[PDB]
């Protein structure tokens, strides 16, 4: 029931501002406090500021400050933040978290986080991705893929049978080309017998280009 | 502003082992301390708060200690599914976390299962070529991938990506990227892949003639 | 630094009331109420979002509105009949801590209760340190009005009268206390004194003499 | 957990107290502590504030540069070293935990949930006086033919804190300690009753004991037919 969604992965110029939602369900949004977290690439989690979206009061990280900006639309039930002059150190997944007050305890503590969105800083264009089977030449083990080629920016999220078949599933992390698009590749293993009796189709989604693709791999 | 030491950096141990983890404050944080898991490409989960306060959800093995300056996590009993980057978090004055601590099984040697992808006919339609090496469920991390076209090897042409420890059998796979073009890709006939691991006795190769 | 509530706010039982507060700090802030009853330590009812400590019945919640709060009170009951008083905490500068004028709660005008009068006459050992004090003792009444005249067989006597101003008791009632001081020369010249206690027409005497 | 402050009493203007807050059933350090005085019949005034262990400080207007708030974190004790004392301090000085420092979070979600008794300070330039306690023996008048009304008379005393219990504190159903009159002469007098069984007024003896905290004086009164 208690459920912290955020807004799609986006794509800012650098020196340019980005907003992002989180859509507060299954519990009252005044009834707690809305913190964000910045998480660099690989990095520790780095707190931003905190909001009480019942009277408005903000406390940012001295760092952060002037150039974070976090609103609350209780009507609406989400919580947004606003950070602008974007740098390449920017570029990384942000996290809204629900802080809720422990009656019993006699304490607060940041609970439920939020799935996390993805923001990259680039100059890049926008691209659909190639999406290309792979199947070998001619033991028990058969190993099918699907290669999410030249793509900006990141994520792709890669399904197989429209998310039935999740078992033996390898999707790899994107690797950045010198071309300045990513690419990743998508392989699953399934036995010699089951093959040729079963469709198995790998459901491609890039939501910044709004490319869908379903390819089947023989 | 209340500086975080967290410590290790990282650690692998086998399914069973009491796990210890420490985080130490520049200052008196007055047992304001929690814990959190943040499991490979996922939102970070509360376990443990106010020192030792367990979430209700969370299993009974995770623990917490501590007083003032000096605190304490523990895992009594590590599990397959507890791979992932532990945090702890200073909320006294101000929001602070640390470093992170690289949670990983140590387990018995595991193979890898090696398979070789030829580039298909619709990509070199676009006149490039991509050769694609798979190492399938394999422990530990390192693994050596030599890729060689026609007895040469190839060494920059190739790029490659291995995946997190796995949920279940706590695995890795590696996907190791050859990449020519169309005319280039024509020119040779037989793609090798040779792959060197301490689970393999001798360098496992798994090549395709073009054809 | 200020805390704007009404000096008195009247009730009737069962029937709900709502005490508000106004201030600058309750726009960043979250008001606190407490509860005083005469000659007690402030008890705390209602903080922050609408929190209530163990013991506080359901009757108490609170409400909040940019620079205004508010302390409903439903269903009125006598023991809820007392001074309330908003808090805050500011924030801004050198002073954190901000009070408001209190309330004082009254609630149904009813039940009418007739006072108690006990008389002591002055102490034989009182007597032998030169000294005589008539002690009139007024209890469980309602409302808090008694007027006190002291007689000297049947002459009226206002010399030498000291008494109290009626004050809530433990049973949410009345008490005072009227002390009339004289010589054991007027003391023993009489001839019996009286204490006269009116309170809403009726009249209690209660008479004592040296016998 | 309880809060018990001492120290309060009579002293001449320009004078100076001297109140002590003793902290116990918690963790003193790791709170925050504040005095909130209280001037008879008026309401609740703000004096001061001391943070966690911060050690951060906060006077009001009225009481800026003359009264000192300390902490000894070891002696679980909170203190106030009021100097220079104008008539109107004249007040009950309650010590409160704030619960959550001005420094912590959540601050703005912060109140005083546990409070102090409250010692009574009284700034007069006229000096302290002890009562003459006196028997109001039994009277057999109310509340039954079974039951008689036996008092200690609290004559002549100042300042107005007087403490009566009845048989060491033995002796609580039936007590009504009556409030205290200020008389012409400036001084207070209180009357302390208990309703007790007229079967048991030869067998029983009851012995009020009245304690007067600022002149020390301590009497334990026998009430006799
Ligand atoms: C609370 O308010 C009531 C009502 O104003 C006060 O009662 C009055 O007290 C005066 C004497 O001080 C009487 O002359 C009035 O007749 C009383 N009115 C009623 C309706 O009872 C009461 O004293 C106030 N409480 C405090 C502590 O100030």
């Amino acid at each position: 029931q208690v459920q912290l969604v955020q807004s799609g992965a986006e794509v800012k110029k650098p020196g340019a501002s980005v907003k992002v939602s989180c859509k507060a369900s299954g519990f009252n949004i005044k009834d707690t406090y809305i913190h964000w977290v910045r998480q660099a690439p690989g990095q520790r989690l780095e707190w931003m500021g905190r909001i009480d979206p019942a009277n408005g009061y903000t406390k940012y990280d001295p760092k952060f400050q002037g150039r974070v900006t976090i609103t609350a639309d209780t009507s609406a039930s989400t919580a947004y933040m606003e950070l602008s002059s974007l740098r390449s150190e920017d570029e990384a997944v942000y996290y809204c978290a629900r802080e809720g007050y422990y009656g019993n305890y006699g304490v607060y503590a940041m609970d439920y986080w939020g799935q996390g969105t993805l923001v990259t800083v680039s100059s890049a264009s926008t691209k659909g991705p190639s999406v290309f089977p792979l199947a070998p030449c001619s033991e028990s083990t058969a190993a099918l893929g699907c290669l999410v080629k030249d793509y900006f920016p990141e994520p792709v999220t890669v399904s197989w049978n429209s998310g039935a078949l999740t078992s033996g599933v390898h999707t790899f992390p994107a690797v950045l080309q010198s071309s300045g698009l990513y690419s990743l590749s998508s392989v699953v293993t399934v036995p010699s017998s089951s093959l040729g009796t079963k469709t198995y189709t790998c459901n491609v989604d890039h939501k910044p280009s709004n490319t869908k693709v379903d390819k089947r791999v023989e | 502003d209340i500086q975080m030491t967290q410590s290790p950096s990282s650690l692998s141990a086998s399914v069973g082992d009491r796990v210890t983890i420490t985080c130490k404050t520049s200052q008196d944080i007055n047992k304001y301390m929690a814990w959190y898991q943040q499991t490979p490409g996922k939102a970070p989960r509360l376990l443990i708060h106010y020192t030792s306060a367990l979430q209700p959800g969370i299993p009974s093995r995770f623990s917490g200690s501590g007083s003032g300056r000096d605190y304490t996590f523990t895992i009594s009993s590590l599990q397959p599914e507890d791979i992932a980057t532990y945090y702890c978090l200073q909320y006294d004055n101000l929001w602070t976390f640390g470093q992170g601590t690289k949670v990983e099984i140590k387990r018995t040697v595991a193979a890898p299962s090696v398979f070789i992808f030829p580039p298909s006919d619709e990509q070199l339609k676009s006149g490039t070529a991509s050769v694609v090496c798979l190492l399938n469920n394999f422990y530990p991390r390192e693994a050596k991938v030599q890729w060689k076209v026609d007895n040469a090897l190839q060494s920059g042409n190739s790029q490659e990506s291995v995946t997190e420890q796995d949920s279940k059998d706590s695995t890795y796979s590696l996907s190791s990227t050859l990449t020519l073009s169309k005319a280039d890709y024509e020119k040779h006939k037989v793609y090798a892949c040779e792959v060197t691991h301490q689970g393999l006795s001798s360098p496992v190769t798994k090549s395709f003639n073009r054809g | 630094s200020e805390l704007t509530q009404d000096p008195a706010v009247s009730v009737a039982l069962g029937q709900t009331v709502r005490i508000t507060c106004q201030g600058d700090s309750l726009r960043s802030n979250y008001a606190s109420w407490y509860q005083q009853k005469p000659g007690q330590a402030p008890l705390l009812v209602i903080y922050g979002k609408n929190y209530r400590p163990s013991g506080i019945p359901d009757r108490f919640s609170g409400s909040y509105s940019g620079n205004t709060a508010s302390l409903t009170i439903s269903g009125a009951q006598a023991e809820d009949e007392a001074d309330y008083y908003c808090n805050s905490r500011d924030s801004s500068g050198d002073h954190p801590v901000v009070f408001g004028g209190g309330t004082n709660l009254t609630v149904l005008g009813q039940p009418k209760a007739a006072p108690s009068v006990t008389l002591f006459p002055p102490s034989s050992e009182e007597l032998q340190a030169n000294k005589a004090t008539l002690v009139c003792l007024i209890s469980d009444f309602y409302p808090g009005a008694v007027t006190v005249a002291w007689k000297a067989d049947s002459s009226p006597v206002k010399a030498g009268v000291e008494t109290t101003t009626p004050s809530k008791q433990s049973n949410n009632k009345y008490a005072a206390s009227s002390y009339l001081s004289l010589t054991p020369e007027q003391w023993k010249s009489h001839r019996s004194y009286s204490c006269q206690v009116t309170h809403e027409g009726s009249t209690v005497e209660k008479t004592v003499a040296p016998t | 957990v309880q809060l018990v402050e001492s120290g309060g009493g009579l002293v001449k203007p320009g004078g100076s107290l001297r109140l002590s807050c003793a902290a116990s059933g918690f963790t003193f350090s790791s709170y925050s502590m504040s005095w909130v005085r209280q001037a008879p019949g008026k309401g609740l005034e703000w004096v001061s504030s001391i943070s966690r262990s911060t050690p951060y400080i906060y006077y009001a207007d009225s009481v800026k540069g003359r009264f000192t708030i300390s902490r000894d974190n070891a002696k679980n004790s909170l203190y106030l070293q009021m100097n220079s004392l104008r008539a109107e301090d004249t007040a009950v000085y309650y010590c409160a935990r704030d619960l959550w420092s001005p420094d912590s979070n959540y601050y703005d979600q912060s109140a005083f949930d546990i409070w102090g008794q409250g010692t009574m300070v009284t700034v007069s330039s006229a000096s302290t006086k002890g009562p003459s306690v006196f028997p109001l023996a039994p009277s057999s008048k109310s509340t039954s033919g079974g039951t008689a009304a036996l008092g200690c008379l609290v004559k002549d005393y100042f300042p107005e804190p007087v403490t009566v219990s009845w048989n060491s504190g033995a002796l609580t159903s039936g007590v009504h300690t009556f409030p205290a009159v200020l008389q012409s002469s400036g001084l207070y007098s209180l009357s302390s009753v208990v309703t007790v069984p007229s079967s048991s007024l030869g067998t029983q003896t009851y012995i009020c004991n009245v304690n007067h905290k600022p002149s020390n004086t301590k009497v334990d009164k026998k009430v006799e037919p």
